[PDB]
């Protein structure tokens, strides 16, 4: 007769005694216990293939995933009192500076940067939320996925401030166009196609291995530097210090997602050829993410230097990992 | 051996029952009853257990064995209390 | 200041371009979006009635948790669940089995129309949803895991949906079908409209009050505080349903929700119908499972369809009918294979019991009540053996359940058997059968458990090779809740 | 980045100038500060062992609100006190309308210090005191209010401070001579160091765990999440009996701890005392008064005292004495003046009750038990109309609480009487008087009820208009909490 | 028998179904019970004189003080939820300016401004701090004692950003002497002795109505007007974005303490002869806030001008009133 | 008219007794037991009740009225059982 267990059994021996991280987040994927029909039903149905193809036949392998954990070890229960207070900051930002009359403050030339360089993105934005939520519903453990979640939740979040900014904006310069342009630039701007191609591209890598390092060790780094550092020195600069504060805040939701992307790739090299593997995809993916930084911060004032320091910035990124 | 699925009479489910080709269909409701009465359906002495296919309701006669009654593997049978 | 939350909602949805370096159908592919040749701006029409904004989001969810797992610490020392009725243990560990892992899968589903949903409202909307689903998953972990010390049993709220045991494979039969693989649309049909918005939501405050009757808070509070979520992402099936039959396929809709909604009620016919007339404490049961789905289900259902434009299933007057049936079989089925689920289930045939039962089914003792009338005098007559079986059931191919109906003096027990290219298929009723032939491709070579054994896949080829092969073992393996302990007012 | 507290902390506490526009006399008048001449230099050496800052206070204080207004939620419609045990109804009636305004009352007194002390340590913790009295007196206030339409006697967890009923009087007598009445340096010494650090902080340790016990979470919770806060304000007494000590006045300290004590002990063995050993229920007590008395109180006062370079008390060895006696006396005074109070008193003597009373204290059948002999008897014989009275009891005029000891074969009941100024004084024992002696003008001119009697201040001079004199009417007007139940057992 | 009642007994009848702000702080002082003998011990007492004379004899007169009803209906629950998410604000800005180099970015003269302007304040604050509390524990009525509470609360926080902000500086400019040699500032700096003065003395103004005159309605509005207001827009026109944000978003505070004593004066005004009695309080202190303002301003760069704004906003904040 | 303390033997609290100035020892005793025999002290009958000062312990005779034993206002008189 079996004996109650000191934990759960998939946990039982080890002995630093779980974390409520692990207690909840561990071994949670069932469509991985038979790769051959990962789903309940006839093995050929469309997403048995799927899943049979984007997932289990990956080149990105490893013995057992399972066993990845997020460094900053994010439940959902945490995850919101991270945010709750980081949310407390920003909605704080925005009531005070209003009060202070900050919009006002800004020149008609910063105001016409706004309505080209910072608004649009929330296109760029809802694209990364859209492309870390097929990482989330592909990738081979609930502990990746999870992560994958709460980038998900951090991507709307930009989303949101943005579209809040661009309305305050709008109230303030209701002839610059602000929420009514946003499409026709994001489509048509040349300063946008390198970025939009980028995304619209790497949103289709279906391998789960490829779309992680598509959208978060490619893409991702480059829409940061670009659009948070780059944009945000230059609205600290321009007298815009709301957009300045308010991109430094977001980027620390970036660095958050750069730290369990790199424990992922740390883990990867566990195994031989996962190295290699990596680099074929970046070296794939790198030539489309220049592209995107040069077509947008060229398009800024002190053009070839932005285009210089986010393009090692965001190299960097990789580098550290290796 | 052959398989057949036994859906007694007055019983609630419907059984899994593993028969053989040579049994005869008396034989055969041996077997199911085995999984009923006194179980969940009480016997009845006065009574002759019957077998019949469930789909049509075709009736097989007690003496006619597994073999003779073209079943396909599986085949549902009622096993129903006649004279 | 602030902005009116109405001032800028609608920038936050306003994220569908126009792509260009890959084509739509590249980006949409069919098979995940299920766009249905209707076009972006047709699904742009979209429009959630609940809306919320980020920051409303993680500030209400914080405190959500908060109170919950204040509430948790503050009676944990107390351990109630020592003291608690034994149907009620049994009632927990089978809740915490079968849907914490289909919870945190749903946060997948809700991933699916997170990024291939045309209308922007709905992506939004599903990222809500995943973050839910994600709560739920993890919540529902977090608590039961208290219990781990006290019983194998509530090991299973994780390993559950890791084994074969037949009930985990009605489970996963049913959320991979509804939304593990269909594509977006079709999810926010069948899951958020049918399941969600039609059972789980009213089904979860009946479990928040049935706790909070069996002096159990920590539960009361926890079921009731999942419950609160449900409503922000149940919604978006109605918003496709709308825009389905304000556009061509109508059909298509009233299909899938006819799906959806049966597929439905067959797993709730088993893990909350037998609950509800025999777990809890007849003292304890303001109304039968019946009248439960009578008054907070099905009235719902139909007056949901009406507004839609939509019809009742052509099933309905079955199903109301099944009503009287369907769950006492589930329940006797269950019970009788006590030891292949790991909860103690309660017979609840005790003569008040009986009454109850006869009263809220007016014939049941002289159908059910039989069979468990002979199961009575073998356990009073010291024949235990004569209670537990020596085979499997026949299992129906489309829920993977037991097929059973009445007994007794109106025996009606009925298999709809089909055969499909040279095998031969079982069902439990008209329904379970359409379901496969209106799209067998999609059920075709799964196999039910007896498929298994009489494939030769479950070895030693006995019932103690299934209960291995159901990763079953002495501590889990479930036996009769009150130890038979209701068999002593017959003697 | 943030600094780390032990960078800044200093800064915050760096507030004290030599003023000039001012004396430092007017600044901080004696009457309120209290430094006796001890300079601020001198007084700047305080430094508070628990530290906090005003982010951190906001944060953990919000957290803890949450969870206790969330449980209390999520109970509420359980209604468990409609159930629970009369004698734990009781308790809580009793502590509410004791404690509510007494407990915003320290508001004030910690306001005394924040304002007047010359330590700035002691004027920002105090600051932070201010604030959790204010909570104290809030939540306590809110809680009880679920409860007003439950019985009038909820009414007086807000009324009771209001009004002359004896047990109020002794109240007031004790806080206001503690704690609104003295210097600040006194305040901390008489408030925080003897009675909070001294007794209801173990006390409240206790009060949590006997609701817990009692299956009322609701009130555990409340307990135990105010009792955390104890221990950030209670602290300030111990760095001031220091500075005294280690400059001039050792004995003005000891004096102070010397009557902040036996006030402090005295009003506790009418309000913890009889609650412990009589009104919770026998299967539910771990321990006597004097258990709990000697080894979570009078231990550690001694350690305390001990390190602080202090001595014990000149009446310790009586006091250690009194535990086996005081408490019952209190207990059978208050249960046969059984109307004058607004809770139910649970008689507690029952055949198994009092045969636990006399292990915990051998001889209390052959003294104390006697009485309750009597009572009974009469009780059984039908004569209730002899267990009520018909005069009042003779009230200390320290503690004014009646003046009572040890009956029965060992009868030894005195009066520590004293003729000062014409006028004669009553006291419950050595050190009620003493305290009385050693500050005669601090006491002189107040009259305690039966002097009101006395003195023609009670119309109509009778217990019909010492009962209205009292607020008390039918309804809050106490009787026996079981209702004589425990008669039944003696026939 | 009395039967239960709907509330407490001295709200019942009323009928708009009391507020938790009303069960939780109406009606509990007990001291006003016996205005002879206010506490249970011999009549002579200090501390029974003490109030005899500064609660009781205050020509500040109403007949029933329990009536009084804070503005914003604070309560501790909701004090700390309302505050916590304020530093959530004010720690973020601490906790981001600080990653970004924010001091360093400061000139020497402004660093040299904030040593003699700015640090000092954590004696006026403090002092503030316990004017409100002195106000706390001798007013007639807990529901107005608690405003001063939560105002006491308020004063220890800004005391405790200024404390916090002086370590941050002193770090950043370790030969200044911050934090070292702010005793001597408030204690020698003509620009100082006008507030010390203003305070030292309201300090020892004990008739409640007089104290709450002295320290709300003068002292605060032109503590507020100069420290907060005043030197705020003078760091923000220098380039220290923090102290500006710091500084209004404790003006925040201000406010909500004005509008309480406002409420209190609108109340007071229900009487002949109050509003004689508080205008012959304030024509005695006005003079030291003018002599406060006068002294603090015109040290400040533009300080003429400094000087006439805080003159007529901290005027305006009790002409309004009435 | 006058009151006094009364501490009754082998009962647990002294009670407020009013007596009359013209009363006897035996007199004060018989108002004092009223308060306390038959509620807290069982009677005893083979017994005499006497009257002493609490503070002193002077006995007063039977006979003594409480004009002539100089009592304070509220002093406290101890009831003891004597032969
Ligand atoms: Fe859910
Ligand atoms: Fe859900
Ligand atoms: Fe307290
Ligand atoms: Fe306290």
């Amino acid at each position: 007769a079996l004996k109650p267990l000191k934990t759960w059994s998939h946990l039982a021996g080890n002995r630093r005694r779980p974390s409520e991280y692990e207690v909840v987040s561990t071994n949670l994927h069932y469509f991985t216990d038979n790769p051959e029909r990962p789903w309940e039903l006839d093995s050929n149905l469309p997403m048995q293939t799927w899943y049979k193809k984007y997932c289990f036949d990956s080149p990105l392998k490893h013995d057992d995933w399972n066993a990845f954990r997020d460094p900053d070890q994010l439940v959902y229960r945490t995850y919101n009192l991270l945010q709750d207070g980081q949310e407390s900051y920003v909605q704080g930002l925005f009531d005070q500076l209003n009060d202070r009359g900050h919009d006002q403050m800004l020149t008609r030339e910063w105001v016409e940067t706004l309505a080209r360089f910072y608004t649009p993105a929330r296109y760029l934005f809802h694209a990364l939320q859209m492309g870390s939520v097929y990482i989330h519903q592909i990738a081979p453990a609930s502990t990746i996925t999870n992560c994958a979640t709460y980038e998900t939740a951090d991507h709307l979040r930009w989303l949101t401030h943005t579209a809040y900014r661009t309305r305050e904006l709008a109230n303030c310069y209701p002839d610059v166009g602000f929420g009514k342009r946003e499409r026709d630039v994001w489509e048509n701007d040349p300063a946008w196609q390198g970025f939009r191609e980028l995304i619209e591209k790497a949103l289709i890598a279906w391998d789960w291995g490829e779309a992680f390092t598509a959208i978060n060790l490619v893409t991702k780094p480059a829409v940061e530097e670009a659009l948070l550092q780059q944009l945000g020195s230059l609205a600290q600069s321009e007298g815009d210090t709301l957009l300045g504060l308010l991109a430094q805040a977001q980027k620390r939701d970036a660095e958050r997602h750069r730290r369990w992307s790199s424990a992922l790739v740390k883990m990867a090299l566990e195994k031989e050829g996962n190295r290699e593997v990596l680099q074929k995809w970046v070296a794939k993916w790198e030539p489309l993410a220049d592209k995107a930084i040069e077509a947008y911060c060229s398009a800024l004032p002190d053009g070839e230097n932005a285009i210089v320091e986010a393009k090692s910035a965001s190299r960097y990124v990789r580098q550290m990992m290796g | 051996t052959f398989p057949i699925m036994s859906n007694f009479e007055r019983d609630f489910v419907i059984q899994l029952v593993p028969v053989d080709t040579e049994d005869t269909m008396d034989q055969v409701a041996e077997k199911c009853a085995y999984h009923s009465i006194n179980r969940r359906v009480h016997p009845q002495p006065e009574k002759i257990l019957r077998v019949r296919r469930h789909e049509d309701g075709t009736l097989f006669p007690r003496g006619m064995i597994v073999s003779d009654a073209g079943l396909r593997p599986t085949e549902t049978l009622d096993i129903i209390f006649m004279d | 200041s602030m902005l009116k939350r109405e001032d800028w909602y609608d920038l936050t949805r306003t994220t569908n371009w126009t792509p260009k370096y890959v084509t739509e159908n590249e980006l949409f592919p069919e098979e995940m979006s299920g766009a249905r040749g209707i076009s972006m701006e047709a699904w742009e029409k979209y429009d959630e009635p609940y809306k919320i904004t980020y920051p409303e989001y993680v500030s209400i969810q914080r405190e959500k948790d908060s109170g919950a797992y204040s509430i948790k610490a503050a009676l944990e020392r107390d351990g109630f669940v020592d003291r608690a009725d034994p149907g009620w243990v049994s009632t927990m560990q089978l809740h915490f089995g079968a849907i914490a892992l289909e919870e945190y899968a749903a946060s997948t589903a809700e991933a699916r129309m997170a990024r291939f949903a045309k209308a922007p409202g709905n992506r939004n909307m599903a990222t809500f949803g995943m973050m839910d689903e994600n709560r739920h998953g993890q919540i529902q972990l977090y608590f039961p895991y208290a219990n781990v010390k006290r019983s194998r049993k509530w090991d299973w709220a994780h390993k559950a949906i890791h084994t074969n045991e037949w009930a985990a494979i009605a489970a996963r039969s049913f959320f991979d079908d509804m939304m593990m693989t269909r594509d977006s649309v079709a999810v926010s049909i069948m899951l958020t409209f049918a399941f969600e918005t039609g059972f789980s939501n009213m089904q979860f405050l009946g479990l928040a009050a049935d706790a909070a009757e069996a002096g159990d808070h920590t539960f009361a509070s926890l079921i009731s505080s999942i419950q609160t979520d449900e409503s922000r992402h149940a919604q978006q099936g109605g918003p496709s349903l709308k825009i389905l039959v304000e556009n061509g396929k109508k059909d298509e809709a009233q299909q899938m929700v006819d799906v959806a909604i049966w597929r439905s009620w067959k797993l709730f016919s088993v893990l909350t119908g037998p609950i509800m007339d025999y777990y809890t404490p007849l003292e304890s049961r303001n109304q039968s499972f019946k009248e439960f789905m009578l008054e907070w289900i099905v009235a719902q259902f139909e007056r949901q369809l009406l507004d839609l434009g939509l019809d009742k299933p052509w099933y309905w007057d079955q199903f109301m009918q099944d009503l009287d049936e369907t769950h006492h079989g589930m329940h006797l089925g269950v019970w009788y294979w006590r030891p292949t689920v790991w909860w103690d289930p309660a017979a609840g045939v005790s003569p008040e019991e009986r009454e109850w039962l006869e009263e809220k089914y007016p014939g049941w003792n002289d159908t059910w009540g039989q069979c468990w009338d002979v199961i009575t005098d073998n356990l009073v007559n010291g024949k235990p053996e004569l209670t537990v079986p020596e085979t499997l059931p026949t299992i129906c191919n489309m829920c993977n359940l037991p097929i059973a109906h009445t007994p007794g003096n109106k025996w009606n027990v009925k298999d709809y058997q089909l055969e499909y290219e040279g095998r031969l298929y079982h069902f439990g009723s008209e329904a379970d059968r359409w379901c496969f032939q209106i799209d067998p491709e999609r059920y075709e070579n799964h196999t039910n458990l007896v498929d298994r054994f009489l494939k030769g896949e479950i070895q030693p080829a006995d019932l103690a090779g299934a209960l291995m092969y159901m990763s079953l073992e002495p501590g889990v393996m479930g036996d009769d809740a009150h130890d038979y302990e209701w068999v002593k007012a017959y003697q």
